[PDB]
């Protein structure tokens, strides 16, 4: 198994505590129930069917972002070694099993407030020692992690071997085809979650290559012309809605492995994450694998928001650094409409309106997501979607650079 | 009877057949993931699993 | 209008609603066609 992690809390946006009231704590980890595999309890294959559009939690990742707030006030044990409480609620058990209000005999001491806290597992023994039941929290600090050191979108981790994937993967994937991104990501959640796990197994190869594929076909290198191993992603019709993606296997020809084995670190540079669902299970799934495996090298500080800047064990500017790379989804869909013209699927006509259509939908949530943050203002004590700014959505990052590593990803 | 079909994974099920009534004698490490030397030696019909 | 802006509504985009708010009657969806095999059906069943 993973004897050990390392995580970070969030940062406050200027604001002097925790961004949630108690109707979002009450809603998101009430009735007493374990919270600790819950992110996927309210997500589902599209947005057509979730109340992600307006009220309270009005964007995909809404409840997700709040959910790591929340924990960012009780993760006191990781960093100072003890329970505590804040706002009267506390955990009911030095297992860490669920929250409660605080007893009215012998509380606990009052959590005094801070962010971006390091954490590290070493500063609980408890939990090693019930290593078997508490494994739970090691995916969700990690996750919660990986979203707390960056604005906009949440880093995720991308590798590939030199070797051929193995026959196991291949048979599991062969099961997996026509299941939409969002059911996937469910699975590779659901699996890490629950029980502890080697890096050794078949089930972790088999998510780190998806994680792969889903990238691959994304910069538009993996498509019915060139495969990996007969497997890519299918994406809809920008025409329609473009946020969806479902696996396929097909006869055409087989990309060869890289010269060398190839590995980076993704973020989405552009606000629009925020509320497209392809983003967040694609950035989930990936960062499943990570949670079992741990980090295999320190992330580069180069291109990373203040708070992030020489984190221990998690950031890093020396030699045994990788790279961490972005993108702007608008560039990285017209990269991907070139790169089937290039490979023949479409004409060039096709070309242009595949992109006119798609700016035509970026542009909607943008608006959407633009006049929901005036409806929430983070003065009001929560934050349902993380600010940004309106050039926000112009950045082209480093979306050259990402293309080029795919390009080199599969040859 | 072996090599009078045509089946090309005829060499490794062979194999594979006494593998499964040595395996007490003369346990060997068959680096495939998810087989072992007690599994049925027909199954092992791909390439891949060789 | 409100209750079908999926029949009427010329700005209207796959994959929106007003669910906490208002129902629409009008909307898109998936189907499925999932098979249910037996375990059997999954494995060589047979002594191993």
């Amino acid at each position: 198994a993973q004897r050990q992690f390392f995580g970070l809390t969030y940062n406050f946006y200027g604001q002097p505590a925790p961004l949630f009231d108690l109707n979002d704590l009450q809603e998101l980890a009430g009735c007493y129930a374990r919270p600790w595999t819950s992110r996927f309890s309210h997500l589902a294959i599209s947005t057509g069917s979730l109340p992600v559009w307006s009220a309270r939690y009005p964007s995909v990742a809404s409840r997700n972002i709040i959910v790591n707030t929340l924990l960012g006030a009780h993760l006191n044990p990781f960093a100072g070694g003890q329970v505590t409480s804040h706002q009267g609620i506390t955990w009911r058990d030095p297992v860490l099993s669920s929250l409660a209000p605080v007893p009215a005999i012998q509380p606990p001491p009052v959590w005094a407030v801070a962010e971006n806290v390091p954490l590290d597992s070493n500063n609980y023994p408890t939990y090693v020692l019930n290593l078997s039941s508490m494994w739970p929290i090691n995916q969700d600090v990690h996750i919660m992690t990986m979203w707390a050191l960056s604005d906009q979108g949440p880093i995720y981790h991308l590798e590939v071997p030199v070797d051929p994937m193995p026959a196991a993967t291949t048979a599991a994937l062969m099961a997996y085809i026509g299941v939409p991104i969002a059911h996937l990501a469910q699975t590779a959640y659901r699996f890490a979650g629950q029980l502890p796990q080697s890096p050794d197994s078949t089930m972790v190869s088999t998510i780190r290559w998806l994680s792969a594929i889903w990238f691959g076909s994304l910069t538009g290198r993996l498509n019915r012309s060139r495969t990996c191993n007969g497997f890519y992603f299918e994406f809809a019709k920008p025409a329609l809605n473009p946020d969806q993606a479902v696996l396929k296997w097909n006869d055409g020809a087989r990309a060869a492995p890289p010269a060398a084995a190839q590995s980076s670190y993704m973020r989405c540079i552009s606000p629009h994450w925020q509320h497209q669902i392809v983003e967040v299970a694609g950035a989930l799934m990936s960062q499943s694998v990570t949670a079992v495996t741990g980090l295999p090298a320190l992330i580069d500080e180069a291109t990373l928001p203040a708070w992030s800047q020489g984190v221990a064990n998690l950031t890093g500017n020396g030699q045994g650094v990788v790279p961490c790379l972005d993108y702007n989804p608008v560039p990285m869909a017209a990269a991907r409409h070139l790169q089937w013209r290039q490979d023949g699927l479409i004409t060039a006509a096709q070309e242009a309106q595949l992109n006119n259509d798609y700016t035509a939908y970026a542009l909607t949530i943008e608006r959407h997501l633009t006049a929901m943050l005036v409806a929430n203002p983070i003065a009001a004590g929560r934050m349902p979607i993380q600010p940004f700014n309106a050039a926000d959505f112009g950045q082209a990052g480093q979306t050259a650079a990402a293309v080029a590593l795919a390009q080199a990803m599969f040859v | 009877a072996g090599p009078m079909t045509s089946d090309p994974h005829s060499p490794v099920k062979v194999f594979m057949a006494l593998a499964n009534l040595l395996a007490q004698p003369e346990p060997i490490a068959i680096g495939v993931p998810g087989m072992h030397q007690t599994t049925p030696a027909s199954q092992f019909s791909h390439p891949g699993v060789w | 209008p409100l209750r079908w802006p999926g029949l009427v509504d010329p700005n209207y985009r796959v994959g929106t609603n007003d669910l906490p708010n208002r129902i629409t009657l009008y909307n898109s969806l998936y189907r499925y066609n999932f098979t249910y095999p037996t375990l059997d059906g999954i494995m060589y069943v047979r002594s191993a």
